């Protein structure tokens, strides 16, 4: 059925023009991979304008119709949520296998057997990179948070971050610590709350041990802050559904008063509907109150006299992060209030940011919790929520580090090592892999010729000086200036990668180019 | 200024007949690349926008949805394929086009295709006769129950990712053909569950069924994830109070009014909250979300309820334990619950999944497998089934023919001598047939990247001396005999396709016109 609209590639043309669609579609996070890569204007559906180099953002924003360009986006789709970090070099590094694959093909060389000698190249490199790797966790432990606070300044670098960087690395490190047991090793990105708000300068951003939202109490005469009352149980907090109050219908009102028997009562009760309501608060023992629904004027009074702020309309994702850090519950009525459904915290209070308005609070423990809140400021809009992704990416760069303490240098200090076994293993083979693992090897030289064209350097000219420095000398790691330190040698300018990170990174992107060779045929159709 | 037609394209002659073989052969080289565990995948986009990707014939020619009328058939014998065998839907589209391709130069020379259908019709009651002396009859001949489920899954989990830890999946591949009825073996009661993460080797097997573990609410991870002898229940319907997102109005005239609704609500709620209560019943199940007031109330109680439970997969929780689904609170009646001999939830994949495990009245079960990403898992789950569909074939058939190209050279070796001793029109077109038999083990070697022209020569030889088993070797190329690599398949698929085959190809080359009519 519907025989129009529909088209197929097979046989010679198939082989050609995926490669050359997804040549052309790389092409354009090759220029932006990289600490110096060009950023990219991305113009939302709204019509919205976005300025950000990330590979991963690139993909995400385009939408095409291309079959073999959507396997590229699937690539970085599952490059973020295992790693988060090379999203935007998987993909090209799974291009230059592509390019390479088409010159193989060119020369009579079946897809299978450069999908079979991609596959044998791979094991090969991650034998060779897994012999060179170092241990950073060993020995002292002191001296990992030192590799892994200069670990966190590497990848902050790139950012508007590196300005003030040195607290904002500082933040990354202190948050996996409180969310982390040396023990458990399990980082969760979830745990870590990213928050952040405009107005004053970058480097007040802090880390909260609790959750810190932005809110104004209900009434301005209430009290800032909230103390433990006296030798109580920490501090109790209520997270009800419904406001305390006579109710009130959320739609209509219109309640029609016949005579002055209904009115003389409605004057009476709603007014003693105040104070029932309030001892609601008393009965289940609570300090700060918190709920869906506003309040009255006589009920900020009320809650005035008896010392018990009120803060009205917090969204709902915002109460869930109140209930797992105090161990609270979300309480539908104010029957159910009870002393075990309260949040137990230590301290709550307003604080102060220098003259703004803002004036957010915050809930504290004083012991390591099982969740935090990161707090991101800034003088722009656009610095706070590049401020956001660039943390995010710290805590991806950190959660590979302590979940395998194996690391290897990185900048296109890996990736021509990995390049130099494989061209000398490349003789010993003897078989149709050789023209594969040459071509592979080429392959990975494209990552540090990419780099060196986006530093302003010439891609051929560093490729043989990156080689030269580590065959008269040693394999010992040496990396390029792109990022304009005095000279190579990363190992002395402590740039390291995961080694995780990088396994990852050269499996998926051989994985993806062998199904672009396992597939001869494609057939599309119309949109329905 | 009359009309024969009206807009009713008719079209006729040798010239049409030529073109519906065209347009099979285009529907043929679509489905060539597929052809052998090693072909090549295509790359489907249907008009629904998604785009699937496999090397099953079957799912493949579904998805492609030919307008040619001529060109349908194949799609017919298709779905008979898959229906009386279920796999070779790739090679029983080859083979019937590749008789009408080699029908072509027929057509030219002025044979009749009558005498050009009949050839093959006498080529085909030749070939059943040499089926039949080919059919093995082997069920604990020098082999056993288990070490004929080992031997044979290792050939067939051969020459992939997995062949260095096939293996773990060997265990799992005969267990799994173990925990089901040897009389009746269905692959779509054996589940397999794409779970990312993890590494390839620590895919477990579990005898119940696995949910997807749906929870994104605060308030979870507090209750005993292993239970011992749980009542589970069925539920159809929602429970809950105050949703995630909806809300309700309540308009009343009175001020009290306005919380006695909303306490009417809750002791709605709350009533068939204790109904299951009363009925004791450990698990809850329901297509329907749960709200926050019933997993506040259940997880006081100590009951373990899954909210948004698919329908699919609630039908195998029926097949499980035993149960049966009831509409309401209520009126639950006893042989709705079910019970079964462990209940855990692990962490297997990075991520928490609650699973059903050793039900004794389970007719179904479900394969979890891990894997650093989902596509490279499925292609193992289509490697799965395609050794879960040779044990399928090995159990209900005992009658074995030597696969991989073995049986398909002894065929066409016999016909070509037997085109000698049947003078007439009969012996070119029956030597065309043999020749056009060649096909199958060509393609298989043209697919892995082996070289058609010393492979099949070799394998043309060293055959015809009289060694009847020699194959085609997936793994190192070279000829070899399958029924030592144990590379099988029962003597249905040799039946079903020839007739399948020659059904569409005698069909097809009997049109004689193509009428189409418009409105």
């Amino acid at each position: 059925k519907d025989q129009g609209n529909k088209k197929r590639q097979h046989g010679l043309e198939a082989k050609k023009s995926h490669i050359l669609a997804a040549r052309s579609v790389a092409s354009i996070i090759k220029t932006s991979l990289g600490p110096r890569g060009l950023d990219k204007i991305l113009i939302s559906p709204d019509g919205e304008i976005t300025i950000t180099n990330d590979g991963a953002t690139i993909l995400s924003q385009m939408e095409l119709d291309n079959e073999i360009a959507k396997l590229l986006v699937q690539l970085s789709k599952s490059q973020d949520d295992e790693i988060g970090d090379g999203t935007t070099g998987v993909v090209v590094l799974a291009s230059a296998l592509l390019d390479q694959a088409l010159e193989l093909i060119q020369k009579g060389i079946h897809p299978i057997k450069i999908a079979n000698g991609f596959d044998e190249a791979a094991k090969l490199a991650i034998s060779k990179l897994e012999e060179t790797c170092d241990d950073i966790s060993a020995s002292n432990d002191e001296l990992f948070r030192d590799f892994l606070l200069r670990a966190a300044k590497t990848s902050l670098g790139s950012k508007i971050v590196s300005k003030d960087h040195d607290r904002f690395a500082e933040m990354a490190v202190e948050a996996v610590i409180n969310v982390m047991d040396k023990d458990r090793k399990d980082v969760d990105f979830d745990l870590i709350k990213m928050q952040g708000r405009v107005g004053g300068s970058i480097s007040d951003s802090k880390l909260i041990n609790g959750v810190i939202l932005d809110k104004d109490f209900s009434h301005p005469q209430m009290p800032k802050c909230v103390l433990p009352k006296e030798g109580s149980d920490g501090v109790k907090l209520a997270i009800l559904t419904c406001p305390f109050e006579p109710p009130k219908p959320k739609t209509k009102h219109k309640l029609d008063i016949s005579s002055v028997e209904e009115y003389q009562k409605l004057q009476t009760y709603e007014q003693d509907k105040f104070k029932e309501m309030i001892d609601d608060v008393k009965k289940a023992g609570a300090d700060v109150v918190i709920c869906q629904w506003g309040f009255d004027d006589e009920a900020n009074h009320l809650l005035l006299q008896n010392d018990l702020p009120a803060v009205r309309w917090v969204g709902g994702q915002e109460l869930e992060h109140i209930a797992i850090s105090t161990n609270g519950r979300i309480v539908p009525r104010f029957q159910d209030l009870s002393k075990d459904k309260l949040g137990t915290c230590s301290r709550i209070y307003e604080q102060e940011f220098g003259t703004t308005k803002d004036r957010m609070l915050i809930i504290e423990q004083s012991k390591e919790t099982k969740t935090v809140t990161c707090f991101v400021r800034g003088s722009n809009k656009m610095i706070v929520d590049e401020a956001e992704r660039a943390l995010h990416d710290s805590l991806c760069v950190v959660r590979n580090l302590v979940k395998d303490s194996r690391v290897v240098y990185g900048g296109g200090a890996a990736e021509v090592t990995m390049s130099l076994a494989v061209s000398e293993e490349a003789d010993k083979q003897r078989g149709i892999d050789q023209y594969a693992f040459r071509g592979f090897a080429q392959a990975l030289d494209t990552i540090p010729m990419t780099l060196a064209e986006n530093s302003g350097l010439d891609p051929i000219g560093t490729l043989s000086t990156l080689k030269s420095k580590q065959l008269k000398e040693k394999i010992s790691n040496i990396g390029v200036d792109c990022l304009g330190y005095g000279s190579n040698d990363m190992k002395e300018l402590f740039v390291v990668d995961p080694f995780i990170g990088k396994k990852q990174q050269i499996l998926l992107a051989t994985q993806l180019c062998r199904m672009i060779l396992k597939i001869d045929n494609v057939i599309i159709s119309g949109k329905d | 200024i009359v009309v024969l037609k009206e807009g009713t394209d008719a079209s006729q002659g040798k010239g049409q007949i030529i073109s519906n073989i065209n347009a099979c052969v285009a529907v043929q080289e679509a489905l060539k690349p597929t052809l052998g565990p090693l072909g090549s995948d295509i790359l489907i986009v249907t008009s629904n926008q998604k785009t699937t990707i496999s090397n099953d014939g079957a799912t493949i020619l579904k998805l492609l949805d030919v307008v040619h009328p001529a060109a349908k058939t194949l799609v017919d014998i298709s779905r008979a394929q898959d229906a009386e065998v279920g796999d070779g839907t790739t090679s029983v589209t080859i083979l019937a086009g590749e008789l009408m391709k080699e029908a072509k130069p027929f057509l030219e020379e002025g044979i009749s295709s009558h005498l050009i259908m009949k050839g093959y019709r006498k080529a085909v009651s030749l070939a059943v006769e040499k089926i039949n002396e080919l059919a093995v009859d082997i069920t604990s001949e020098k082999s056993s129950g288990r070490e004929l489920l080992e031997r044979c899954a290792r050939t067939a989990m051969s020459s992939k990712l997995i062949h260095n830890n096939a293996d773990f999946f060997v265990k799992m591949c005969v267990d799994a053909v173990l925990s089901l009825d040897r009389n009746d073996l269905d692959d779509k009661l054996i589940g397999i569950k794409k779970i990312p993460g993890g590494a390839m080797e620590e895919s477990l097997f579990i005898n119940g069924v696995a949910f997807k573990k749906t929870f994104s609410y605060a308030g979870f991870e507090q209750q005993p994830k292993k239970f011992n002898n749980p009542k589970i229940l069925s539920l159809n319907v929602e429970l809950e109070l105050k949703a995630e997102k909806d809300n309700a109005e309540v308009r009343v005239e009175h001020v009290e009014d306005y919380q006695a609704i909303v306490d009417a609500e809750w002791q709605l709620i709350f009533e068939k909250l204790r109904q299951v209560e009363e009925t004791g019943a450990n698990i809850v199940l329901s297509k329907l979300p749960i709200g926050d007031l019933a997993t506040q109330f259940f997880a006081d109680r100590n009951i373990f309820c899954a909210g948004r439970v698919s329908a699919d997969d609630m039908n195998r929780v029926i097949q499980a334990v035993g149960g049966s689904i009831q509409s309401t609170t209520s009126d639950i009646k006893p042989e709705h619950l079910g019970t079964c001999a462990l209940f855990e939830e692990m962490q297997i994949g990075s991520e928490r999944y609650n699973l059903f495990q050793g039900c004794p009245q389970a007719k179904t079960c479900t394969l979890l497998l891990r894997g650093g990403a989902e596509q490279v898992i499925a292609e193992v789950e289509r490697s799965l089934h395609d050794a879960i569909m040779i044990v399928k074939r090995a159990l209900q058939n005992k009658l074995i023919v030597a696969g991989g190209g073995a049986t398909e050279m002894e065929v066409s070796k016999c016909l070509r001598d037997y085109s000698k001793t049947i003078a007439g029109k009969q012996q070119m077109i029956i030597n065309a047939f043999a020749k056009a038999l060649e096909v199958i083990p060509r393609q298989l070697c043209e697919n892995a990247g082996f070289d058609a022209i010393e492979i099949l020569n070799k394998l043309r030889l060293a055959h015809s001396k009289g060694e009847k088993w020699y194959g085609v070797v997936f793994e190192t190329e070279n000829i070899g005999d399958n029924f030592a690599k144990f590379v099988w398949e029962p003597a249905l698929v040799k039946i079903n396709a020839l007739n399948s085959a020659t059904e569409a190809t005698n069909l097809i080359l009997s049109v004689d016109e193509t009428i189409t009519n418009k409105g």
